[PDB]
RNA sequence: ACGGGGAAUCAGGGUUCGAUUCCGGAGAGGGAGCCUGAGAAACGGCUACCACAUCCAAGGAAGGCAGCAGGCGCGCAAAUU
RNA sequence: UUAAAGUUGCUGCAGUUAAAAAGCUCGUAGUUGGAUCUCUCUCGGCCGAAGCGUUUACUUUGAAAAAAUUAGAGUGUUCAAAGCAGGCCGCCUGGAUACCGCAGCUAGGAAUAAUGGAAUAGGACCGCGGUUCUAUUUUGUUG
RNA sequence: GAAGACGGUCGAACUUGACUAUCUAGAGGAAGUAAAAGUCGUAACAAGGUUUCCGUAGGUGAACCUGCGGAAGGAUCAUUA
């Protein structure tokens, strides 16, 4: 059971903060320790250079070809596999270019078929993925 | 349910509603006062003295008699012991166990069994410590005890 | 920071000026005189914002350098000269005469005044001391030191100061039974007459009031003026006779007198 | 002798005592006469602040301190120093979340007089605010009530 | 041990509304439990009781009607300042029509519609419906 | 982690944010020392040292945008000399 | 980041088998603890001072708590978000009010909960005597 | 009454040690990670072909095996005067 008395406020806030940390996301929060070990540091977007265009298979009950991108991350060196999204969307992009990468959805975890793959391309060149898929503007070199 | 014990018995006394001294009892509150003087210059407890009185000589309660109960008439005459009556039981026993410890080392038995009557002597030296029945300074050492009772 | 500030902010300033929100960032700080910055009116809000006399910051200059104001008596050229409590304000061009005394709800008001009246204020007794070869002096609540005082006058009195010369008149003394405004709190610009006062020594003596409908309250002793002896006001009083009407029927008479229209 | 113990002479500084007298005064008794003051709040002035000997700056009663402030209380704790011992407060402090309080405590150095001497530990005494005394001293000791497992 | 006479004789007697039965005994009895227990007979949710004089501490022998949907008791006792009364008799009470919430007021044990008249804070008790 | 007044969410209880226009603190590249003055250990004052850095005829001279604009750098990320 | 999350649980979770009760016992701190007990003395004009009683926690009232924000009153910004304005044919207005935890002041209550009060009576209330210090009036002023 | 000196104090800073901490070039090997549908038995789930599981010691190609002491989460809630 649980104590009741009128004097044990002590006991009862000091129990739930030696509790809290139990939790596996109040940890990952307050801990710091995924946070220097996050590529972006706490940001939702960051920039990089892209190294190699890799492509990465599918998980096991279903077949394809992801295509993803290597990159190099500008603020702290640190590389990244992300993931190029649409049909067609390589093509848009060459190496050495600079990439505005984001979160794929699911905070820092990968999202379903594709193994170890956290993030996803949203601008190539200073332009947005979804303005050359849809053809509104032309790649800039 | 018992201190030191997991025995949770049921086995007491149980004093009657009519709190009066009966019809038949010819002693009088002094008379009794005189028998308990005796009784203790005897070398009785006062657990002892009202037990005698009740078996041989048919007092009941001796503070449904007199007004006052055993101890408070032997502590006003003066032929009352320095450490209470259950304390002296408990200190008595811890020698005996001490005592004979060292002629059986290997006994884990009664080493276990010195300690339960160890914990209840601090127990009952707190409580008179701080009723103030004892000095503020007495506590039980282990080598000097053959000399307390 | 490093010595004194000079401007005060606008939302920073006292509830009771009543300066609206939007008209800028600084409001405007009063001069040191004789009241405190938080009890005081400056002369810029009197004559600009209560008064419609001018209409911007410019023309509370351009009235007070022509000479035309008169702050107890004496010409005051300073548009933020803090005039406080019991102040008489004669402007002779038009041939008003104000005295500013708080209202109901905790605020100053216009309280235009007879020129007769004009001739005297009371003050309030703060500190008596003797020295400089045995020669008694007050200190009242305007900072005025009127020395020779008369022997019966104490602390937490009232005096009456002839406002042409600067001597006292008579005086009202504390006692029970006399009509006090108060003058800070939140039972400010309420009047009564003293019931009771109890004394906390080494804290603050309360001095329990009561209305003339019957309202009672309390307040500490600094925020306890004796406007009269017995229930007869030595001054003037306002509109409201210092009773605070409860909103209930503070909206009652709003709308039973709208009904006398036509 | 039995106050100068130290290397500057201890005097009441407020007392004059070394006025010139006549054949009645010096065969008659030799009478140093003691300052006292009253602190206001009724607090009694003991005895031994008026028939004492002892010499002592910071003493509410002989000295010279005003007692302005808030009057307190404590339980005495240690008295190991020269003429100041150690009390602690005890106070309950609300939890908001849990509706429960806590038992939380506080301790003040604080000043005893030499009036005030037979004090044991374990008994309240109230205190009273003053300005520095040291550097961890402001209040001085007012009176003395002792445990109720005395007599 | 016995920590809290009170709560060990409300549910005495909420273990028997259950059963059926129509009298408990509530052995010890303390004056706060015949406080409480007038207070749930005075509106009618439990009928006379009678109070055993032993030399020791008293039982109580209580006949029941069969009214009382639930007694309980509060632990701790906690202060309840009057404009803080709703919440609680809201987190107890099934409905704002019936059930009772019994505090000690320093003007004495009541329910909290006498509390709320004359205008008294207290300690919570307990409840009843 | 500058602190409060406060902000978001919320049945009741709560949880989290509060650099940011009001109050209070601190600081003017980093430490340190002063002059003047009612008030400063002041930087749109001075004197040093450490760090940068402007002119120079090479002997010297002058610096301090976490003021308003504006520039570079940084970055996912922020306006008119 | 907040709710959803009664998946951090004070309200309000769980612990045989789903994650989980320490091998057993003693033990200091902490936490929690059984019945019981129905305002007066020296003064001023019967009404105020002064004292309390053992000390508190609790509860209710009071006074003190920056403005802005929040809640909320009044007001046809053309509606509204706002604003503190406005209205009538020189006058008449408004610029309210609530909330402002804990700690600290104040006054009433006395249930609950802690705590004292005499047990080798150096105990209460009475009038009786002694020892030591000593007030300042008394002897038309004066030592 | 200026320069300048003795001494005091405040104290930036410098030099060399110790303790560290961080930015930086380098063969060697190390561990886990991305898969693997690659080869030998078949430890386990049926009495899983030596019931299984627990602690603890020893030996191996390895799932493991064996000595001691438990438990049933067993394959018996039971075995006759």
């Amino acid at each position: 059971g649980k104590c009741r008395g009128l004097r044990t406020a002590r006991k009862l806030r000091s129990h739930r903060r030696d509790q809290k940390w139990h939790d596996k996301q109040y940890k990952k929060a307050h801990l710091g320790t995924a946070l220097k070990a996050n590529p972006f540091g706490g940001a939702s977007h960051a920039k990089g250079i892209v190294l190699e265009k890799v492509g990465v298979e599918a998980k096991q009950p279903n077949s394809a070809i992801r295509k993803c991108v290597r990159v190099q991350l500008i603020k702290n060196g640190k590389k990244i596999t992300a993931f190029v999204p649409n049909d067609g969307c390589l093509n848009f992009i060459e190496e050495n270019d600079e990439v505005l990468v984001a979160g794929f959805g699911r905070k820092g975890h990968a999202v379903g078929d594709i193994p170890g793959v956290r993030f996803k391309v949203v601008k190539v060149a200073n332009v947005s993925l979804l303005a050359l898929y849809k053809g509104k503007k032309e790649r800039p070199r | 349910g018992r201190m030191h014990a997991p025995g949770k018995g049921l086995s007491q006394s149980a004093l009657p509603y009519r709190r009066s001294v009966p019809t038949w009892l010819k002693l009088t509150s002094d008379d009794v006062k005189e028998q308990i003087y005796k009784l203790a210059k005897k070398g009785l407890t006062p657990s002892q003295i009202g037990v005698i009185l009740r078996d041989s000589h048919g007092v009941a309660q001796v503070r449904f008699v007199t007004g006052n109960k055993i101890l408070r008439i032997l502590k006003s005459k003066g032929l009352a012991p320095d450490l209470p009556e259950d304390l002296y039981h408990l200190i008595k026993k811890a020698v005996a166990v001490r005592k004979h410890l060292e002629r059986n080392r290997k006994d884990k038995d009664a080493k276990f069994r010195l300690i339960l009557i160890e914990s209840r002597i601090h127990r009952l030296a707190r409580y008179y410590k701080t009723k103030r029945v004892l000095p503020p300074n007495w506590k039980y050492e282990s080598s000097t005890a053959s000399a307390l009772v | 920071a490093r010595g004194p500030k000079k401007h005060l902010k606008r939302v920073a300033a006292p509830k009771h000026w009543m300066l609206d929100k939007l008209t800028g960032v600084f409001a405007p700080r009063p001069s040191t005189g004789p009241h405190k910055l938080r009890e005081c009116l400056p002369l810029i809000i009197f004559l600009r914002n209560r008064l419609k006399y001018a209409l911007t910051g410019d023309e509370v200059k351009k009235i007070c350098m022509q000479r035309f104001i008169k702050i107890d008596g004496k010409v005051r050229t300073d548009i933020t000269y803090p005039a406080g409590f019991m102040d008489v304000i004669s402007i002779d061009k038009t041939g008003e005469n104000f005295r500013l005394i708080y209202d109901t709800k905790g605020r100053f008001a216009v309280h235009r005044i007879t020129p007769e009246e004009a001739k005297y204020k009371l003050c309030k007794v703060r500190k008596i001391f003797v020295g400089t070869k045995g020669i008694p002096h007050l200190v009242t609540h305007d900072a005025r030191t009127i020395r020779y005082p008369d022997p019966l006058i104490k602390v937490n009195d009232t005096i009456q100061i002839d406002l042409e010369t600067g001597k006292i008149t008579d005086f009202i003394k504390f006692d029970t039974g006399n009509l006090c405004m108060v003058t800070g709190g939140a039972n400010l610009g309420r009047i009564g007459v003293i019931t009771n006062r109890e004394r906390h020594p080494g804290s603050f003596d309360v001095v329990h009031v009561k209305d003339a409908n019957g309202n009672s309250f309390a307040t500490r002793l600094s925020n306890i003026f004796v406007i009269g002896k017995g229930n007869k006001p030595w001054i003037s009083l306002p509109r409201g006779k210092g009773i605070r009407l409860t909103i209930a029927e503070e909206r009652d008479k709003r709308l039973a007198a709208k009904q006398s229209s036509g | 002798a039995d106050i100068q113990t130290e290397r500057a002479y201890q005097k009441q500084p407020t007392i004059f005592q070394n006025k010139k007298r006549v054949l009645l005064g010096e065969t008659g008794k030799e009478k140093l006469p003691r300052y006292y003051k009253n602190i206001g709040l009724g607090f009694k002035t003991p005895k031994e602040a008026i028939e004492g000997t002892y010499i002592d700056k910071k003493c509410p009663f002989t000295g010279n301190v005003s007692i302005r402030g808030r009057i307190l209380s404590g339980v005495v704790t240690k008295m190991k120093m020269q003429r100041t011992i150690v009390i602690r407060r005890d106070y309950l402090h609300y939890i908001r979340k849990y509706n429960r309080f806590e038992k939380r405590h506080k301790n003040m150095s604080v000043h005893l007089s030499p009036c005030f001497r037979d004090v044991q530990i374990g008994d309240i005494v109230t205190v009273g605010e003053c300005r520095p005394l040291s550097k961890t001293v402001r209040f001085n000791v007012l009176k003395v009530t002792k445990a109720a497992g005395t007599k | 041990v016995r920590m809290n006479v009170l709560a060990d004789a409300l549910k005495s007697i909420n273990n028997a509304e259950k059963r059926g039965k129509r009298q408990v005994l509530i052995r010890p009895c303390s004056k706060v439990i015949v406080r409480f227990l007038t207070v749930m007979m005075k509106h009618g949710y439990i009928g006379e009781f009678e109070i055993i004089d032993d030399h020791r501490a008293g039982k109580i022998v209580v006949n029941l009607t069969g009214r009382l949907n639930k007694c309980g008791v509060i632990s701790p006792r906690f202060d309840v300042q009057l404009k803080d009364l709703e919440k609680w008799q809201n987190n107890l009470l099934p409905s704002r029509q019936f059930g009772f919430i019994v505090l000690t007021t320093s003007a004495g044990i009541m329910d909290h519609e006498e509390a709320r008249r004359k205008h008294t804070g207290g300690k919570i008790l307990g409840f009843f419906f």
